[PDB]
Parts: C-alpha cells; structure tokens; sequence
C-alpha cells in the first residue's frame, strides 16, 4: 500500500543467434536461391550497398 | 507563366502583350504581358 | 519461384486498423473496426490480433 | 575466453537499434512500403508512442 | 485593339 | 541586477533593477510546415480507392516535399504577400538587423 | 565530390540536392481505380533488388 | 467541338492559348 | 456560355467529410476519410484541405 | 535551318521571333 511511483523498463536478450535478414521478396525461405537473387541474374547490372 | 507563342513544327515567340507608348491607358484596352 | 508469387507494387505486410467507434461501459468496452481487405489480397485471420 | 566469432556464442544481439539497407544510395531496401517503417529495420524502440 | 472587351464592374 | 543573495525584504533590495523578458513569438510555421508527416514512410499517408486500397502515394525519405512547396510558391506568386488561410507568411529577417 | 567549408564549433550538416526528374504519371482507368507510376532519374528509388 | 463552353468575346469563342496546356517548371530547369 | 457548363441539379460546391476512422496517438494524430467523388463530378485536389 | 540549336519545348524547337533581331532603343524615340 506504500508502493512508490514507478516507471517500467522493457528489453530483450537473444543470445547465440545471428540476426537474419533474408534477401527474398516476402522475407521467406522458398528456396536457397531466392527470387530476388534470380531477379539480379536477368537484370545484369551492378549495384552498390550502403 | 509562359510568354506568348506562335506556331508556324517550329515554336516562335509572339510579340503580343509587349509595352508601348499609348495616348490612352493600356490596361483598359489590352492585357499587358 | 519468381513468377506470380510476390507482387512488385507499393503494398504493406501489416496494416494498422483503428476502432471506428469505441463504446465504453463500466464493466466492459467495445471496439468496432473496418477490417478492409482490398482487391487482389487475402487475409488469414490467424494473423489478426488486438 | 570464448571466441564468439568462431563458436557461435553470440551475446551482443540486444545492442542493435535499427538497420538501414539502401542499395545504390537511393533505393531503400526492401522498399515498396513493405514494413511498418518500410525504409529501415527497427530492431528495438526506446521511445514508442505509436 | 477593337477586340478587347469593355471594362465593367465585376465582369 | 540582484544586489543581495539573501531572501526577505531589506534596504539593499531597493537597488534591484528590472529588465523585460526577451520577446518570444510562438506560432505555427509558414504554410503549416511540420503539422503533416511528409517524407516519413512509416507515417505515410494514403490516397487509394476503396475497392483496391492499394496506396497511390509512394513517398520517399530523400524527397523534401516541404521545401518543394516553399520554392514553388516563390516562382508562381508574390512571396512577400500574406495569405492567412494557408498561414502563408514567409520567414523574413529585418535587413538592418542582419547587416548592420 | 570534395567540399571544403569554414570551420564551425557546432555539428553541422551538408544538404546536397542531386537534381533529378521526380515525375509521377497518374492513370485512372475505371471508377475508383487510382494507378500511379513513379520514376525519377538518375537517383531512382526502385531497381531489380526491390 | 467543346467551343461552346468558352465565353464569347463578340461572336467568337474566346479560346485559351495552346501553350497553356502543360506545366514545365522545376527548381531551375 | 449558357448550356453544358453548369448543372441545374441539386449539388454542393463545398463538401464536408467526417473522419471514418480517427486516431489520437500521444505523439501524432491520424485521420482516415472517404473522399467520395460522385458520378459526373470532378475534384481538383488543390481545392482539398484539412 | 539552325533549329537543332534551339531548346526543344516538347517536340518542336523554341525558335525566337523574326522581328526581335534588331534594336531601336534610343533616348526619347
């Protein structure tokens, strides 16, 4: 009944893992050779990554 | 927005709307552009 | 697969739906939405939540 | 100690705020209004009002 | 010239 | 000028001298800059038909829709004039104050 | 590009306009249909990666 | 025809100029 | 011009559009409308404002 | 006819006017 005015801190810990961002058009694994990886074979152009 | 233009295509600037000496005020006669 | 799987237009994955009219009682409340699925889309209601 | 580069014992995953992937300095990835903040991969938010 | 319309109040 | 750090009334507080506060003009911006989320694609607005609901507005973060509207009004109009409905009153310093 | 500026004792930015053709073409084929194609060159916001 | 939608200055429909149909302004271009 | 310029039917110049779906965040405000342009009517979006 | 030296407004050259080639500027007339 004498609790102080408190504020809430939230966080997560996710050990042992790699933050995977798949290079797929729907972020899914429909195959190892993704559809955006084949879209760049037929485009035949170089792009820079930043 | 754009100066007046004749169309002979080629695109030719028209001389209408330019300022002149007039014995009577030019706004009551013409539009001055 | 590359053809006829994923669109290439400006389309969201997750939509934010807001209560059109909220009604509030002393022991309950009420949230009415417009669950608007546009053309050429499908929504599995397992992905919907409050 | 343990070498996380070589054994997979990763633990600094929680120290990421956001990720902005821009192919060729103008094309934001995945673009296309995909995500709820579609130009960057917000991994965590300190101040969330929305 | 003679094709310019006459000045009136509000039209 | 406070002559004495002490509180309560004293003779030395007849020498305290008052200065007016600096004038602060708080208002909405010119042409209502800052109300509307332009160029924030996380807060991007929608214009779409109700049948399709596929957004025809494709906004970008390396676009500057506010400055594109500030430079447009200069070209197609007299920017010195004041239009109160869109709060169109251009930010203009005083030329005697900037260059003495 | 290599800019050389006067020094200032404050963190400053550099706002370079890479002038493009930020052009939209709007098609409305039927009632309630609003189709737009956006294209700017050189600094396009869509390539084969998206 | 669409020339009966124009105000008649005299007996002639006051048609607008053909050059006012599109916009061309950019930021110095 | 007399004919074929202005209608003779009951039609409003200025319309008033109630928000279908409004939302008050602590950091922003969102208002969703129905911009219903009826048959044989044209709307320049320059005449639209909030 | 030197129309490839003119800026193309659209698909046509924005040629000037014939009558603008000279000058008649003079003090008082």
């Amino acid at each position: 009944k004498t609790a102080v005015d408190s504020i809430t801190q939230k966080k997560f810990l996710c050990d042992r893992t790699l933050w995977r961002i798949p290079f797929s058009s729907n972020f899914m694994s429909m195959g190892a050779l993704t559809d955006l990886g084949q879209n760049l074979l037929y485009a035949n152009s170089a792009h820079a990554l930043d | 927005p754009r100066p007046p233009v004749e169309e002979p295509a080629v695109e030719t600037v028209s001389p209408e709307g330019r300022g002149e000496k007039r014995p009577r005020p030019d706004r009551e006669e013409t539009l001055v552009t | 697969p590359t053809h006829d799987v994923t669109t290439d237009r400006s389309q969201r994955l997750t939509l934010r739906f807001i209560p059109v009219d909220r009604e509030d009682t002393a022991y309950s409340y009420k949230a009415r939405f417009t669950l608007a699925v546009g053309d050429n889309r499908v929504l599995d209601m397992a992905s919907t939540y409050f | 100690g343990s070498i996380p580069y070589l054994d997979g014992t990763f633990y600094l995953n929680h120290t990421f705020k956001k990720v902005a992937i821009t192919f060729d300095s103008s094309v934001s990835w995945p673009g296309n209004d995909r995500l709820l903040t579609p130009n960057e991969f917000e991994i965590k938010r300190s101040v969330d009002g929305e | 010239g003679l094709r310019f319309p006459s000045k009136m109040f509000g039209g | 000028y406070m002559p004495t750090i002490k509180e309560g009334n004293s003779r030395e507080l007849m020498g305290q001298q008052s200065m007016p506060n600096r004038p602060n003009y708080i208002a909405f911006r010119d042409n209502f800059i800052g109300l509307m989320y332009y160029n924030s694609t996380g807060n991007m607005g929608v214009l779409a038909g109700q049948a399709s609901q596929l957004n025809a507005v494709v906004d970008l973060q390396d676009r500057n829709t506010e400055l594109s509207y500030q430079l447009l009004l200069d070209s197609i109009g007299d920017r010195t004039r004041y239009f109160s409905m869109w709060n169109q009153a251009v930010d203009s310093y005083d030329p005697d104050v900037r260059i003495i | 590009m290599t800019f050389e500026v006067d020094p200032m004792d404050e963190p400053t930015l550099l706002y370079v306009l890479f002038e493009v053709f930020d052009v939209v073409r709007v098609h409305r084929p039927h009632r309630g249909v609003i189709e737009t194609v956006y294209l700017r060159t050189p600094f396009s916001a869509g390539n084969a990666t998206t | 025809n669409f020339a009966s939608l124009a105000p008649r200055h005299g007996s002639r429909p006051f048609m607008g100029n053909w050059q006012d149909i599109g916009t061309s302004n950019m930021s110095g271009g």
